[PDB]
RNA sequence: AGAUUUGAGUAUCGUAAGAGGACUCCCUUAACUUAAGCAUAUCAAUAAGGGAAGGAAGAAAAAAUAACAAUGAUUUCUUAAGUAAUGGCGAAUGAAAAAGAAAAAGACCAAGUUGAUA
RNA sequence: UGGAAGUAUAAAUCGAAAAGGUGAUAGUAUUCAUCAAAGUCUAAAUAUUACAGGAAAACUGAUAGCAAAGAAGUACUGUGAA
RNA sequence: AAAGAAUUUAAAACAUAUUAGAUUUAUCUGAUGUGUGAGACCGGUGAUUUCUAGUUAAUCCUUUAAUAAUAAGGCUU
């Protein structure tokens, strides 16, 4: 909306917003980002002071699809299937039948433990698991299944 | 079959006997012009595998060039420029001499199509190839349904577009695969293609 | 913020505007219609498998492939000639990646096979494969007669006991009737190991009213629709450790290292 | 219920399943070969390479076939062929 | 045009020649020549930045908030008091939710009976208005086509079983008809006033609880 | 004298040239500019110069990916992605497999075989 | 070249094979995987600001819009490119 | 020493054994068996993981199909 940027409030004044002595030019300290090291130094140690150098080992050719792993608390676990159907099988136990949670098919590979669990009976599948993720599966009377 | 031995023969070129014949081969094309027709392949085993065949409307052309390393053509070797771009020597050609050859012969004949060519011989400054040219225009050309995609209009001056082997080489096409990421289907087609920005007509 | 623009290059002359989109649609839908007017199984994007896909990250996805591997044609009795003319894509390029996807696409042609009908090569009546098909009509009667018999003895067993555990869920929504049922199973598989059939089924070829459909990978579902899984909690499930499972199989592929090491000290 | 996704024996159970082919030459390319060898000879590199095999100087024949072909594995071979033909004289 | 204004060889003639520093025409002959040049000052230079072809003309509005003004957009027609504030004489139809018989709708296919269904559920006055307050438009639009300025009617919603009542009533001045799945504000709302004079028809009226729903 | 090989002149029937080059395939080692100087770099397959075609051209049927519950010619679009990487590691430059679609199609030479051989 | 102990091309020298290439950190070895180079053609989906014929426009309205709304690349200038 | 059924019918690589047709060469080319490579256990076997005490080995991370000795790259000073 052209009609309200600020060149139609400065209509009439001389220098349009820029100042007298210090006027409006072409370049205020060049293109890009020039002098990173001596004149915008102060600016680049201010604002991102591992801009400069080198960290870690070159990786030539990555596979980032290798690195592809979703993860899904323990707390998480119950929305994949519902609070219907969590509710349906609140008051099962070892012996009778109790809803497989898979994860993969939702698109998580890895289950973390955080947060609680409701006190039920569960089967977890899922490729990976965590330390504390599988503790408290299995003090809440459920089961651990791996995939793939 | 006769021509297994030929081709088995061929590959030992630092031999004696086919030393001996390129020699001889070198000293008369030295003298004879630099394009001219000779009546059969002097290596008909290559010149059957690239393409020819002992039919009206297919001759054979040889062209001799000086082969090694030219100067870039700049009076005096003066260049006004950085010195990133101030070598005169050591720049090499990008298209091989094979297709540079061809080019010659595909524009002294004018009124034939280029099918391909072959290496016969060199010397301290020449090197010598033969090409294998096709009439378009030949009746048995035109009828033979193996043969007549070289009566195509797009096949006009065949290796100065690049489209014979010599000179799909110098293009890049040698192969497939992550070696020719820049090569896919024509260097430059291919760097346009990464360089548009595409404005869609709906976008944030 | 560090800006990171690639403008200092000509960007004027690399611009591409989509000004086309709008006309590219009708353009192409004009084609697709006009392909199925000339020959209407033309469009019908010819039949193709059901491939995963690669890298862990996708390989629990199936989606469609290009041609089917002429082992898969040879298991569900097709010859790979008549198949790319019967709208099936054929891949002699691709090798057969398991048991799994040689059964998967195994039965996506037969499925299809049962739904295809054929048109006679020639409309007139008087066309041979028509003749031919009445002539033999008697041989296939009494053929008929001994499949459908000795198939109604072989699956005696296994029919009835299909019954009881359908009927076994039924009730309790069990265990005696699934191990009678896996226990049958088994036999009947190392029945059959202890057997030349046809090299190539028949072309159903007919005369029929002309339901034009424009593709078979929409009839043909890649994947059945998806519920949720529900597992008897035992003794066993509860035990496993998962945790412990995932950190020998690392350790193990790990340790193969120091195992070489250590023979050639 | 569902395999591992680490290890060794790591990945989905299923039954896998191709033929590896072996590229190679008939008993007919004997005859070609040392028809070819007589009408021809040996090269010139290939001549040093037998008096330097005549000697018992494996390992520098090896170092001289190495410069010439470019590969350890190529040049291997071509010390075998060579040294194949010295004793067939 | 990409080239406009910027076909010349022109350079400054610096200073030491009492004129200023703008380029110039190169030459002489013609009175062109040693005149001003590409900038947007001159005559016959570039204007300011010339306007280029890719620019965005088209914006971009997410679903679910163009759903929610339609309905806010349909909701508001019921309102007798927005219906007529928006400039549509509504005093003498029976109910302000108008919805026609599908059967009657069925028969019409002329435009003399639709005219006469517009008459009997009383909507003729807004028709009417239009007709009869029809003008010329006021500036240069006239010279890019765009000459007579009419004013809004009846918006006439119909359903998928009223496809051939459309051609009836599409000649009749200021009566613009529409789908009831293909409702935008571009109907309901023209001129970003809301309150559109809608006739519904009965299969489109029965359709509206499937289409959008309850707040349950 | 005869049988061939090679190279010419002449006659007949044809073929190339010139225009255009917006888009298509290539050759060539520009510089202004940026880096607040500048010398590698950037501008940049960019400008100019040169050649060749068509209604499209180029590419096209794996000496290809991948390390998977695996794929499968070429082309184009979405995404990967301003990412891996490159760089006085400065300014800056910068992909591809996977995955989602448009369209879909495969065929021949040479080599080998058959020789009362054609 | 993004390709980093060399991604591609070319030149000088060298130059294979009872085959072999690739798995982008150089090297040797043993396995594994996947292909089988050094000849040719191939529709469809894609591009287009030459030029021609049409249709549209929140475009300009005679110092604007093409340089050109009239016998406009015309009148006029230069030896000439222009 | 203590806790553990482990998932379910369309198969090619050929390490091989045995024959058939040819070859002398750094010799091969067809087909028939077998295992490999197989996986459906009947409260109890147990494949499998854990714990303890020894003993052998390997141990800072990476070179992306797996290892190895050189080489190179990481991290801290």
């Amino acid at each position: 909306a052209t009609r309200f940027r600020q060149t139609r409030r400065r209509r009439g004044h001389v220098s349009m917003g820029y100042g007298r002595i210090g006027k409006h030019r072409k370049q205020r300290g060049g293109r890009g980002n020039a002098g990173g090291q001596h004149h915008r130094k102060t600016w680049f140690t201010t604002f991102h002071p591992d801009y400069f150098g080198k960290h870690g080992m070159r990786v030539f050719h990555l596979k980032a699809n290798k690195y592809y792993c979703p993860s899904i608390n323990v707390d998480s676990l119950w929305s994949l299937v519902g609070k219907d159907v969590q509710a349906q099988y609140k008051n099962a136990k070892v012996g009778e039948e109790v809803p497989v949670i898979d994860c993969v098919k939702h698109g998580y590979f890895k289950v973390l433990g955080k947060g609680f669990l409701p006190k039920q009976p569960v089967i977890v599948r899922a490729r990976y698991f965590s330390e504390k993720a599988q503790q408290k599966i299995k003090a809440v009377g459920g089961a651990c299944e791996l995939t793939a | 079959g006769a021509y297994k031995y030929i081709n088995a023969l061929n590959r030992k070129k630092q031999s004696d006997v086919l030393r001996f014949l390129r020699r001889i081969r070198c000293w008369e094309l030295r003298h004879l012009p630099r394009i001219h027709r000779v009546a059969r392949p002097t290596n008909p085993e290559r010149a059957r595998r690239l393409g020819y065949k002992p039919k009206s409307g297919f001759v054979i052309y040889s062209v001799r060039i000086h082969r090694g390393n030219r100067k870039v053509s700049a009076r005096k070797g003066i260049v006004h420029r950085k010195p990133a771009c101030q070598g005169i020597h050591k720049i090499k050609r990008v298209k091989s001499l094979q297709a540079i050859a061809e080019q010659r012969v595909g524009k002294h004949c004018g009124a034939l199509r280029v099918l391909n060519s072959y290496f016969i011989g060199q010397d301290s400054t020449y090197r010598f190839f033969e090409v294998i040219l096709v009439d378009p225009f030949n009746a048995a050309i035109r009828n033979d349904p193996k043969m007549n995609w070289i009566c195509a209009d797009k096949q006009k001056r065949r290796e100065a577009r690049g489209l014979t082997s010599a000179a799909k080489k110098s293009r890049g096409f040698t192969g497939k695969g992550r070696r020719y990421n820049k090569i896919g289907a024509g260097a430059r087609g291919n760097l346009k293609r990464r360089n548009l920005l595409q404005l869609k007509r709906y976008r944030s | 913020a560090v800006s990171n623009i690639h403008f200092c290059k000509d960007w004027r002359s690399k611009v591409h505007t989509w000004f086309k989109q709008p006309f590219r649609k009708i353009r192409r839908h004009q084609t697709r219609v006009e392909k199925a007017k000339a020959v209407f199984p033309a469009t019908i994007k010819s039949l193709k498998p059901s491939v995963h896909c690669m890298n862990q990250r996708f390989n629990y996805k199936l989606r469609l492939g290009r041609g089917f591997t002429l082992k898969e044609l040879r298991a569900a009795k097709i010859d790979k000639n008549l198949a790319r003319t019967i709208g099936i894509a054929v891949d002699p390029r691709r090798k057969e990646s398991s048991k799994e996807c040689l059964n998967r696409n195994a039965q996506r042609l037969t499925e299809y096979m049962n739904r295809l009908v054929v048109l006679p090569k020639v409309h007139a009546a008087t066309a041979k494969r028509l003749v031919l098909n009445k002539k033999n009509a008697e041989a296939k009667t009494k053929k008929a007669a001994e499949i459908k018999k000795f198939i109604a003895e072989h699956n005696k067993t296994i029919k009835e006991l299909k019954i009881k555990v359908a009927a076994a869920k039924k009730d309790y929504a069990l265990k005696a009737c699934l191990k009678g049922l896996k226990k049958a199973q088994v036999a009947f598989a190392a029945q059959v190991a202890k057997k030349k059939t046809k090299q190539f089924n028949k072309l159903p070829v007919q005369q029929k009213e002309a339901k034009q459909v424009l593709d078979a990978n929409k009839v043909i579902r890649l994947t059945a629709p998806c519920t949720l899984e529900t597992k008897t909690l035992t003794k066993g499930m509860k035990a496993f450790d998962a945790v412990a499972h995932l950190r020998k199989a690392k350790n193990v592929a790990k340790a193969v290292s120091g195992i070489v090491k250590g023979q050639k000290k | 219920m569902a395999g591992i996704a680490v290890g060794l024996k790591r990945g989905y159970p299923v039954h896998t399943m191709t033929a590896k082919r072996h590229y190679g030459v008939t008993k007919r390319k004997h005859v070609v070969n040392d028809v070819i060898r007589e009408a021809c000879g040996f090269s010139a590199y290939e001549r040093h390479m037998m008096d330097l095999l005549r000697r018992g100087l494996d390992k520098k024949a090896l170092k001289y076939a190495k410069k010439h072909l470019g590969t350890h594995k190529r040049g291997l071979a071509k010390r075998d062929e060579i040294q194949r033909a010295l004793e067939a004289i | 045009s990409t080239e406009a204004g910027k076909q010349h060889s022109a350079i400054s003639w610096g200073t030491g020649r009492a004129v200023a520093r703008i380029p110039r025409i190169s030459g002489s002959g013609s009175g062109r020549n040693g005149q001003g040049a590409f900038g947007n000052m001159t005559r016959k230079g570039h204007m300011f930045s010339p306007l280029k072809n890719f620019r965005k003309w088209q914006r971009k509005t997410p679903k679910q908030m163009r759903r929610f003004a339609v309905a806010s957009c349909i909701a508001a027609s019921a309102v007798p008091a927005l219906v007529s504030a928006r400039g549509h004489h509504i005093a003498g139809v029976p109910q302000i939710p108008l919805v026609v018989n599908s059967k009657s709708i069925s028969v019409i296919k002329k435009t003399k009976q639709a005219v006469y269904l517009l008459k009997k559920i009383n909507a003729y006055s807004d028709v009417l208005k239009v007709i009869a307050s029809k003008t010329v438009r006021a500036g240069q639009g006239k010279m890019r086509g765009r000459k007579i300025k009419e004013r809004k009617g009846p918006l006439v919603v119909y359903g998928n079983d009223d496809l051939q009542a459309v051609k009836a009533f599409r000649n009749i001045p200021g009566v613009d008809t529409c789908r009831v799945e293909n409702l935008s504000v571009l109907n309901l709302a023209p001129g970003c006033h809301m309150g559109r004079f809608i006739i519904w028809t009965e299969s489109a009226f029965k359709k509206l609880n499937t289409i959008f729903g309850t707040q349950k």
